[PDB]
């Protein structure tokens, strides 16, 4: 029964391992410790939102989602109605591109290589649409406790519909190297199988319960923004492995699919920020032509906004899972507390339990399958 | 709504095990893969020839710094450190004094670049539209001192990019 | 004068995006 | 209240306020306060000896169910007699709903583990443990999760600085990375940005 | 530039052999495009 | 309009340059001095006086939206010109 | 009066009995940690490196705040054992680098203005 | 794209499907890199009177929390926090995959 | 009977009325020596007579899952046994006794 | 179950605190003055304790402020002096307390300024 010290995304594991199996299997973390909700007790709330593009760096809109949702209801404000439709729209879009690099990874740790190219040029054309819309590929910054910063160019819903009418062909072929693959099959089936209790008991959430059966899904059972507004199915597993788990997030993919081209139909017209000059910045024209609105941007971009105190947990179903925040103000512009809760932690936590009995090989499966993206882990 | 990814049971029927058998002693499937890796083999790739193309870009890209100036030469910065305030990385350090003529002007201007994360948050705090953010991200350095930006190096960037940096503004100015 | 102009779909919306798994079986018993 | 306003649901707000009651009635050994704010969410704030009964019962009770135990972390307030409150989320899937149980502690009283009731908390109180001092009763293994190895403090209390007290560098002459007492080029620059003239008053104080 | 081509391939430049002191008939960079051509080649425009 | 240092140095706008003594010089051998060689001073000084028969002018840089915010400049004073606060443009009323 | 709830001992005897355990479990690992990480150092140092921060804390007079020491000192030994930590972390407790500080008035006033 | 019959035949045949209709790469169907002007509309706070800030301040409009059961100062049926969540339904679009 | 309840770990229970009626039978035992007066034991009484006249007047399982709202008789079964379980450790705890001590003066005060 | 200990708390050891960083700074709880530029007093409510300042200098690149003392941007607020003098005695620093300045209560009278016979007339409103 010897150990090994597995060390230098960054990931230390120390197992104990009797010939094959896997006895014990601790990570430490740390690596990656930033400091994050310290320092954003020194920002305003718009100088802390970036920070939550870099927590899950693959899924960047969507933690400034849950940001800019916690602060709003902390506000007691509402974003206009197509805020909401392009928030849902750029949500479902960055689903897409973590669902990509989960699955892609996932295999090229096992060994494929191939899809990971495949896919990461459709991951190059969705950064376009970030940079489109923002100016940034990956680290947005798009939307805000308010609504979104900017609106669409004039041409990007065409072109949105362009990509989206041929991804479904990509993710076939994904499927055609992957789904009924004898090999990746026996890297996959059977391997880190939890049942639905310990899943519950253990904290997972996201595909880490669907997997196992468990019928949850926050866009359906506390849904957020317009998603109530849009159909789609939730996949279920049924044996809890890491095989289901794929199926569900190619499923997912497709899914994300179907609420693209529901977002693209319906998207209404009108502003793009909430029309309350005390919490979104005036436009460059009033802000150069009245009064109210130079000193109304003069405030928000010097000392912000103030928001009345009081504590919130908002929490939003993140492509990892879910994502939460635990926001408590003072009644300043500067927030008192924030909490940031990250799906991959409690993941992360039950990895030493989901490897219990299995080979060496299939420590690094159990891991890809997790989810597991170390900027949220450790903030 | 929900769907079930796996939920199928297998035809007993002896066809159903025959074609089984098949697939497992003739190995269909491995052939189906190699079929896709050899049709993905015979098409064009996405690769683009760089540096002598270039990956497309928007007006709203966010790149290197500029201090922007009027028409008639006069710098737009009126030193209200706005830009230094909203900076949710303090990359800005400002200092300013009335000018030989009175003017409002700044007497330093430094951007530490290894501290920016080009968020873009100086522009849209800036009143009269004297820092930018420009098009260029070509701008990698052999040493970490030349990317400490003082205000004369980013008068010279807005001097040096003011024609694309002036047709991105005009080409972007009517959404902000 | 001028009226308001942004980005919208088209009158009619779009055409129907396929996502449903197309994995078609090739057929030999 | 026209289209900028958040709309607001009575509905909840009185399945939760009556639900906080029934949770008062069954623990009165316990709740000290049950609370529902003005965006339906309904936290009890408990005596510190109740942290394993209460979140029992919340977890195994049919009329709660609360079994996800969705984060679990610490506040630092120093201008209280004790330091720290202790702040759990509960999510139960049964009835679609969301719980907060707070409670209390300082510098040298331990907390009852609660690993044995969830076991997400291991980690999380560890957390705890690494970022405010907070020591946790018959933890199976409590040590450092996110500092560094051998770290001083706890860099989550407001009384630590925000740079710390130590960085690191590469020596030449010892051939390693040493640690040495911080010092900035550029100092952090404090910005004083409250203003005067309250802006909410709906929240003001007596005056006292 | 060739409109046939797939997108980001429809457009690019050779570089001069000589630019302002050094020769480049081997050594090119990116950063050798002025600002208005570099609108261009970078798509930020229709129009050259 | 740049001007030289006594030891060689290039004076910026700001009217920096080091002294004979310093030894931060030492940092520009084998190098440069990133100088801006448009003062802006010279260059808003060389700007036509703009006449205009009203008592009150109003000024926002030109271009709309794309200059700086509306500023309302009072003329009524015949000793000196009045001066927009951000463009540094000058206004005067026809005297004689 | 001014109760309060242990974390390990109820009065100061535990406590150094605990801080006495704490002490051996040290002074025998010591020679393992010296050969192990490959220090420059000699067991005989390495002993009073550990005594010395062993008495940078003997004025504390308070069971609670003996046990969080104990506590914190069981996790250093643990990290130390299972080699968690570095050379780097070892060397740490040496300040080998850092230069030296004279606690004298006059230096004190020739170097700056810090008391 | 400019592949000949005989290679677009052998790619479609070892793919399993048509590739010329889904195609990855992209050509001139996508929108023009100079697009006209925006118009951009306003807000529903742009009135010029009945417009009063008072009426539309969401901020002001939050309170404290509402105390129930302060420990400082009938027949009682069970209540649950919310009702139980109903069950899903079995998706009449693809019910199995 | 049906199979593969859909959530892993939750086996497939035949005869789960007896099942049931035993548990909820022990239920009420455990809670017969808590006080009269305790509002745990009133309130969970109620719970649990209802259920076990609900699965009294019903030899259907379909039906019962509908009318008893858990649905999936086996996590109701699983519930039940969380009940008895909690009912033992609350006799043990005793939590109908008055409060331990009140909070500091200022405990819960915010802001500041 | 309760140990009865009777001792003054002090939690020195326990913070991580370099040595030299505990019995030589000297930090002041006081109620901030107002600013004299505006008339808010939203401001002069809390107690605040703060460190002393220490050296700043220029580096000599870029001519930044730099210093070496890790406090100097330290601040915690307090709801009463009680509060504030119990924390920096639990931390082991030495402080100084200033009581609160409070305005204090002023006669006004609109009608003074048109008076008969007093000096309070005004000349001008
Ligand atoms: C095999 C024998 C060689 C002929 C050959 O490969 O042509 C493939 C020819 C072109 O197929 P394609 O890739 O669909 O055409 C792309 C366009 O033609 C692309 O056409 P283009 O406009 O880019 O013109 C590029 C041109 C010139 O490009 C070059 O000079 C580079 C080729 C240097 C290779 C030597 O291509 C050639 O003439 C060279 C072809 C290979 C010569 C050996 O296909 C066939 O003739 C079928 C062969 C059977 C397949 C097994
Ligand atoms: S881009 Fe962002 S980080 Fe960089 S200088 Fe501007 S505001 Fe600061
Ligand atoms: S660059 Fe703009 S925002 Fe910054 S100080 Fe100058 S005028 Fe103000
Ligand atoms: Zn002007």
């Amino acid at each position: 029964n010897l150990t090994l010290n597995f060390g230098p995304g960054v990931l230390r594991l120390v197992m104990e391992l009797s010939g094959e199996m896997v006895r014990k299997c601790d990570p430490h973390i740390g690596l990656l410790h930033r400091g994050t909700e310290k320092l954003i007790e020194y920002k305003t709330y718009l100088q802390a939102l970036p920070y939550f593009d870099r927590l899950d760096y693959v899924s960047m809109m969507c933690n400034e989602q849950a940001y800019s949702l916690a602060v709003e209801k902390l506000l007691n404000i509402q974003p206009p109605p197509r805020a909401q439709w392009i928030r849902v729209l750029f949500g479902e879009i960055t689903r897409l591109l973590n669902h990509i690099m989960a699955v892609t990874t996932h295999a090229l740790d096992i060994g494929a290589m191939t899809p990971f190219f495949w896919m990461f040029e459709e991951r190059e054309k969705m950064f376009e649409f970030y940079e489109r819309v923002s100016g940034a590929r990956m680290h947005a910054a798009y939307i805000r406790p308010g609504g979104v910063h900017q609106d669409l160019p004039l041409g990007l819903l065409d072109d949105i519909y362009e990509f989206s009418k041929n991804f479904s062909f990509r993710i076939d072929e994904l499927e055609e190297m992957l789904t009924n693959n004898r090999i990746w099959r026996n890297r996959t089936v059977d391997i880190g199988v939890v049942t639905a209790e310990d899943a519950l008991n253990y904290g997972f959430s996201g595909v880490m319960l669907r997997g196992s059966g468990i019928q949850w899904d926050l866009r359906k059972t506390q849904p957020y923004d317009v998603y109530d507004q849009v159909e789609f199915d939730v996949p279920i597993g049924s044996r809890g492995d890491c095989y289901d788990r794929y199926l569900c997030r190619v499923e997912e993919m497709r899914q994300s699919l179907r609420i693209i081209s529901q977002c693209l139909n319906k998207m209404p017209p009108g502003e793009i920020k909430v029309d309350d000059a005390k919490v979104s910045p005036p436009k460059r024209a009033e802000m150069k032509t009245s009064m109210e609105s130079l000193i109304h941007h003069f405030k928000l971009y010097t000392e912000g906004y103030q928001v009345p105190p009081g504590a919130t947990y908002t929490a939003i179903e993140a492509p990892k899972g879910e994502f939460g925040v635990y926001l408590v103000s003072d009644g300043s512009s500067r927030p008192y507390r924030c909490k940031i809760k990250a799906p991959g932690f409690a993941h992360l936590a039950g990895l030493d339990k989901m490897s219990k009995g299995h080979m060496l090989a299939d420590v690094v499966a159990i891991i890809g399958t997790q989810d597991i993206v170390f900027g949220e882990v450790d903030r | 709504t929900y769907k079930f990814v796996n939920m199928r049971e297998p035809s007993m029927d002896m066809k159903s095990v025959t074609d089984r058998a098949a697939q497992t002693l003739l190995w269909t499937e491995l052939v189906r893969g190699l079929g896709m890796t050899l049709s993905y083999l015979f098409r064009e790739p996405a690769t683009i020839n760089y540096p002598f193309e270039k990956g497309p870009l928007s007006p709203r890209f966010r790149g290197e710094h500029a201090l922007r100036r009027y028409p008639s030469g006069e710098e737009r910065c009126i030193a209200c450190k706005l830009c230094e305030a909203v900076c949710p990385a303090q990359a800005i350090t400002i200092e300013a004094e009335p000018r030989a003529d009175g003017s409002r002007r700044t007497t330093r201007y430094d951007i530490d670049m290894t501290k920016c994360i080009y968020c873009g948050f100086c522009q849209e705090a800036c009143p009269v539209d004297a820092i930018v953010e420009g098009p260029n991200f070509e701008f990698s350095t052999e040493t970490h001192e030349e990317l400490l930006y003082n205000k004369e190096k980013l008068l010279n960037n807005g001097d040096k990019w003011e024609a694309e940096i002036a047709a991105n503004i005009q080409a972007d100015y009517l959404y902000r | 004068a001028s009226k308001v102009k942004q980005d919208m779909p088209p009158p009619g919306g779009y055409g129907p995006i396929d996502y449903k798994r197309n994995l078609p079986r090739r057929g030999l018993s | 209240t026209r289209p900028t306003i958040r709309p607001r649901n009575d509905v909840v707000h009185k399945q939760l306020s009556a639900f906080g009651q029934y949770v008062a009635e069954i623990l009165p050994k316990y709740v000290q306060q049950v609370q529902v704010s003005c965006f339906n969410e309904l936290e009890i704030f408990i005596h510190p000896d109740g942290v394993i009964p209460v979140l029992t019962f919340l977890r195994d009770h049919t009329n709660a169910q609360f079994k996800s135990l969705a984060d679990l972390t610490a506040v630092d307030v120093p201008t209280r007699q004790n330091r720290f409150e202790i702040v759990y989320n509960l999510l139960s899937l049964r009835f679609n709903s969301r719980i907060r149980v707070k409670t209390y502690t300082d510098e040298l009283t331990p907390i009852e583990s609660s690993v044995t009731v969830y076991k997400a908390a291991n980690w999380y109180e560890r957390e705890i443990w690494d970022m405010f001092g907070v020591f946790f009763a018959n933890h199976p293994d409590l040590r450092r999760i996110l500092t560094d190895y051998g770290f001083e403090g706890h860099p989550f209390r407001k009384d630590f600085p925000l740079s710390g007290y130590v960085e690191l560098r590469y020596d030449d002459e010892v051939k390693r990375v040493v640690a040495e007492p911080v010092e900035l080029a550029q100092e952090f620059r404090k910005f004083d940005l409250n203003s005067p003239w309250e802006a909410f008053p709906a929240y003001r104080q007596p005056p006292e | 530039e060739d409109n046939k081509q797939f997108f980001g391939r429809h457009r690019w430049v050779i570089y001069t052999t000589e630019m302002n002191g050094r020769d480049t008939f081997w050594d090119v960079d990116g950063s050798m495009v002025p600002p208005e051509w570099h609108r261009w080649l970078h798509c930020m425009t229709d129009d050259p | 309009g740049v001007r030289t240092s006594p030891t060689g140095e290039k004076v910026t706008h700001t009217g920096q340059a080091y002294d004979d003594g310093d030894y931060r010089r030492v940092r520009f051998s084998d190098r440069q001095k990133e100088v801006n060689e448009n003062f802006a001073i010279d260059l808003i000084a060389e700007q036509p006086v703009s006449e205009v028969g009203s008592r009150v002018i109003s000024c926002d840089g030109g271009g709309g939206a794309l200059g700086h915010p509306r500023v309302y400049i009072n003329l009524d004073k015949e000793t000196k010109t009045g001066t927009c606060g951000y463009c540094g443009l000058q206004f005067r009323q026809p005297h004689h | 009066g001014t109760s309060v709830k242990p974390i390990f001992s109820r009065d100061m005897n535990e406590a150094k009995r605990r801080v006495r355990e704490l002490y051996r479990a040290w002074y025998r690992e010591v020679p393992n940690t010296v050969h192990l990480f490959q220090l420059d150092i000699s067991v005989k140092q390495g002993r009073d490196k550990v005594r010395e921060m062993f008495m940078k804390n003997a004025h504390v007079t308070d069971p609670r705040v003996v046990d969080l020491l104990v506590i914190k000192g069981k996790m250093e030994l643990e990290e130390t054992i299972n080699v968690w930590k570095q050379r780097t972390h070892i060397m740490r407790f040496f300040h080998e680098t850092e230069a030296p500080r004279p606690t004298d008035f006059l230096s004190k006033f020739y170097v700056g203005h810090d008391p | 794209a400019s592949a000949t019959r005989v290679i677009q035949l052998l790619r479609n045949w070892a793919s399993g499907r048509d590739l010329q209709a889904k195609l990855q790469l992209r050509y001139q169907e996508i929108s023009k890199r100079t697009q006209p002007p925006p118009k951009l509309p306003v807000g529903p706070s742009h009135k010029l009177s009945n417009n009063y800030y008072c009426t539309r301040d969401g901020r002001r409009e939050a309170m404290p929390p509402s105390i129930v059961m302060s420990s400082q100062k009938t027949e009682k049926k069970a209540v649950t926090p919310a009702p139980p969540i109903k069950r899903w339904e079995l998706s009449k679009d693809q019910p199995y995959l | 009977l049906k199979k593969t309840t859909g959530l892993v770990g939750l086996a497939v229970c035949e005869t789960p009325h007896e099942r049931l009626k035993i548990l909820y039978t022990k239920i009420l035992d455990v809670l017969g020596q808590i006080p009269k007066n305790a509002a745990y034991r009133k309130y969970t009484e109620q719970i649990t007579n209802e259920k076990l006249g609900m699965v009294k007047a019903e030899p259907d399982v379909k039906k019962l899952e509908e009318q008893l709202q858990g649905g999936q008789i086996e996590e109701v079964i699983l519930q039940a046994e969380n009940e008895l379980s909690l009912a033992r450790k609350m006799l043990r705890w005793k939590p109908w006794e008055p409060l331990v001590e009140e909070p500091p003066a200022n405990q819960w005060k915010w802001p500041i | 179950q309760l140990i009865a200990v009777d001792e003054k708390l002090d939690i020195t050891t326990l913070t991580g605190v370099p040595e030299e960083h505990i019995k030589t700074r000297k930090v002041r709880i006081f109620v901030p003055a107002r600013n004299n530029m505006q008339s808010g007093v939203n401001n002069t409510k809390k107690w605040k304790m703060e460190f002393d300042t220490r050296e700043r200098w220029e580096n000599p690149l870029m001519g930044w402020s730099s210093t070496a003392d890790p406090l100097s941007n330290l601040v915690l607020t307090f709801s009463t002096k009680e509060d504030a003098v119990a924390f920096a005695e639990k931390n082991g620093w030495s402080f100084d307390v200033e009581e609160r300045k409070v305005p204090k209560p002023k006669s006004k009278s609109y009608g003074a300024n048109f008076s008969w016979n007093k000096r309070t007339r005004v000349s001008t409103k």
